[PDB]
RNA sequence: GUGGGAGAGGGUGGUGGAAUUCCCGGAGUAGCGGUGAAAUGCGCAGAUACCGGGAGGAACGCCGAUGGCGAAGGCAGCCACCUGGUCCACCCGUGACGCUGAGGCGCGAAAGCGUGGGGAGCAAACCGGAUUAGAUACCCGGGUAGUCCACGCCCUAAACGAUGCGCGCUAGGUCUCUGGGUCUCCUGGGGGCCGAAGCUAACGCGUUAAGCGCGCCGCCUGGGGAGUACGGCCGCAAGGC
């Protein structure tokens, strides 16, 4: 198992009610990859740089996970089956490669 | 791909004393595991052709080392040869 | 019939014509002008005078719906690209801003014989 | 005129989603600046490509921009 | 072997924005387009230009390099999985296991062939408009194969460094990519430019040899006839050796 960062922007208009299951949902997803969690920052409404899906705003989960490397594309599918799910990438955790050190 | 895990799994398996990594046993051993993760990689990837040239090349680096062994003492090579199943 | 008083002025120049497109804050055209709804006719159309009195063409028709402030797009590569924004200053109406939005592709279309 | 390294701290290269820095690494237009005005080394640049164009495709980073000008 | 590295090396799935075309809506008149001039074309069934929505295909701006990877052909959005080659440090293991390589086998840009898809832009042939002494062309308006995908063929090339492969030896200077290091620099592995000795008909080559040697393969022996004829092998054909 190695471990990747999943960023995920959903649709900055939900309500306690839908933004809970959305992210419920994503919980839910993850157990059935076999995704542990290792630490989750959730950034919230950011202003974008171009218009998604018309909104000029999106809302931000980051998560880092240790899963099985094989399942990792089937659980992209998985993750933007939903309306509200907008951005999927999920990226391989490198080293961060510092600057101007 | 192929871990250190499994990698030293066959390492020990072939040494012919602890800590020899080099032996031409081991060597054919280590090679034949390479051998078999390309051939099942291209089961399926038909059309991966560079790296088919990677595997042809594995391939005349085994019979290079067994027309060795072969050589210089047969029964090493039957030994070998029975263990891994080839030719 | 209109009276909307603000909006934008769109120059698009290529090396044949310049045409000007006023529209309204939100993008709805009002009123336009070439180098062809002034006299010219052939490749004098891609002349920056003919630039000049398009602008200005569209300009005093834009008077007439009460326009003062204009916000300019500039699109294209042409002559009287910049004459024609010459005369839009000039015109009296207000010029707010300037931008040159000319779209470029990420190289998508393969281009004409004629521009490669 | 300075380079884009000479005047920051110590950063992340491979952060994608720090863009208050990776803003500072595009031009006027959504452009990526030359090493010419970034100061980056080789390998840095080939870095700060993959990074930017990574938050690109996060919404974070312009693809393009308009130029206000001329 | 161990521990590290850089990379448009390959295969598969997924995905992002820009742009072109088309459709829908809004707003809006008299032209747009195109050239050296024009004309054919398109436009009052409302185009061009402008804002919004949608569809579809193809290619990846900047980064981008005089850069990198690959044996060659060749390889540029981003992500993930499968995978090849290669370099460095340690001096650990095997103990000449090496080099080349007729035949064989595989790979092999573009164009072209078959079957089934796909089809936005471009565009042989073709249909026009111009130019012209003529225009079977260059320029302009259209446009089919094709270009794209799958599977199977085809095997050519200025397939070029016009320079076969490997090893040893023979001043340096300078730019660079990528490692390691006691990190003005030293030390490897690539990519360039000057240039010692030397070679070369000359241009030029010169530690990336076209120098000095060795091993092995391929190939040449005046031009035209001719990459033709014949025979053979291959190919569905075109045709190839
Ligand atoms: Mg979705
Ligand atoms: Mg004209
Ligand atoms: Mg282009
Ligand atoms: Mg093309
Ligand atoms: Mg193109
Ligand atoms: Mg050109
Ligand atoms: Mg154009
Ligand atoms: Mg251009
Ligand atoms: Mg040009
Ligand atoms: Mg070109
Ligand atoms: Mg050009
Ligand atoms: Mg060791
Ligand atoms: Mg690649
Ligand atoms: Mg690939
Ligand atoms: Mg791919
Ligand atoms: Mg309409
Ligand atoms: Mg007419
Ligand atoms: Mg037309
Ligand atoms: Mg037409
Ligand atoms: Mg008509
Ligand atoms: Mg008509
Ligand atoms: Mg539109
Ligand atoms: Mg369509
Ligand atoms: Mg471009
Ligand atoms: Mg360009
Ligand atoms: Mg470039
Ligand atoms: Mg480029
Ligand atoms: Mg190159
Ligand atoms: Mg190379
Ligand atoms: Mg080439
Ligand atoms: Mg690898
Ligand atoms: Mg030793
Ligand atoms: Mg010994
Ligand atoms: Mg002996
Ligand atoms: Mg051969
Ligand atoms: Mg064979
Ligand atoms: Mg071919
Ligand atoms: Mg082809
Ligand atoms: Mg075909
Ligand atoms: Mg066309
Ligand atoms: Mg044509
Ligand atoms: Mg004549
Ligand atoms: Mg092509
Ligand atoms: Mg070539
Ligand atoms: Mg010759
Ligand atoms: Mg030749
Ligand atoms: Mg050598
Ligand atoms: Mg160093
Ligand atoms: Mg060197
Ligand atoms: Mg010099
Ligand atoms: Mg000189
Ligand atoms: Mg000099
Ligand atoms: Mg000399
Ligand atoms: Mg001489
Ligand atoms: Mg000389
Ligand atoms: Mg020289
Ligand atoms: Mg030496
Ligand atoms: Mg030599
Ligand atoms: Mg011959
Ligand atoms: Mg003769
Ligand atoms: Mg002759
Ligand atoms: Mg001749
Ligand atoms: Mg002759
Ligand atoms: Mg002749
Ligand atoms: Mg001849
Ligand atoms: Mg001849
Ligand atoms: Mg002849
Ligand atoms: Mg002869
Ligand atoms: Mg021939
Ligand atoms: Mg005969
Ligand atoms: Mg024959
Ligand atoms: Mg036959
Ligand atoms: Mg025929
Ligand atoms: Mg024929
Ligand atoms: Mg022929
Ligand atoms: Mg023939």
């Amino acid at each position: 198992m190695r471990r990747y960062e999943v960023n995920i922007v959903l649709n900055p208009n939900l309500d306690q009610s839908q933004l809970a299951l959305e992210k419920e949902i994503i919980q839910r997803a993850l157990e059935n990859y076999g995704a542990r969690v290792e630490k989750v920052e959730e950034l919230g409404l950011r202003r974008l740089a171009y218009p998604i899906a018309k909104d000029p705003q999106g809302y931000f989960l980051w998560y880092q996970v240790e899963m099985p490397e094989d399942r990792v594309n089937d659980l992209a599918r998985e993750l933007r089956i939903r309306d509200n799910v907008r951005r999927v990438m999920v990226v391989k955790s490198q080293e961060p490669f510092l600057a101007n050190a | 791909p192929i871990t250190k895990e499994e990698k030293q799994k066959v390492i020990q398996e072939f040494a012919r004393f602890p800590g020899d990594t080099g032996s031409t046993e081991v060597q054919v051993a280590l090679l034949t595991l390479r051998i078999n993760r390309l051939s099942e990689h291209l089961k399926v990837h038909k059309k991966d052709h560079h790296s088919h040239r990677g595997l042809l090349m594995m391939v005349g680096q085994r019979r290079r080392l067994l027309r060795y062994l072969q050589r210089e003492d047969p029964e090493r090579y039957r030994a070998l040869i029975e263990k891994l199943g080839i030719r | 019939k209109r009276q909307v008083a603000s909006g934008r002025a769109y120059i698009h120049a290529s090396y044949n014509n310049t045409i000007v497109t006023i529209t309204d804050p939100d993008g709805n055209p009002i009123t336009w002008s070439s180098g062809g709804v002034i006299g010219y006719k052939g490749s004098r159309k891609g002349t920056p005078y003919a630039a000049q009195l398009a602008a200005l063409d569209a300009a005093k028709k834009a008077m007439a719906y009460g326009m003062q402030s204009v916000d300019v797009i500039v699109r294209g590569t042409g002559a009287g690209r910049e004459q024609a924004i010459r005369a839009l200053q000039a015109s009296g109406l207000q010029v707010k801003s300037i931008v040159d939005d000319t779209p470029v592709p990420h190289n998508g279309c393969r281009p004409k014989k004629k521009f490669r | 005129k300075a380079k884009v390294k000479a005047t920051l701290g110590e950063f992340d290269l491979r952060d994608y989603r720090n863009v208050e820095v990776l803003k500072r690494f595009l031009s006027e237009t959504g452009k990526i600046l030359p090493r010419r005005r970034t100061g980056l080394s080789a390998k840095e640049q080939r870095i700060l490509a993959k990074t930017i164009k990574r938050a690109r495709i996060l919404g974070l980073l312009p693809f393009t921009e308009k130029l206000v000008r001329k």
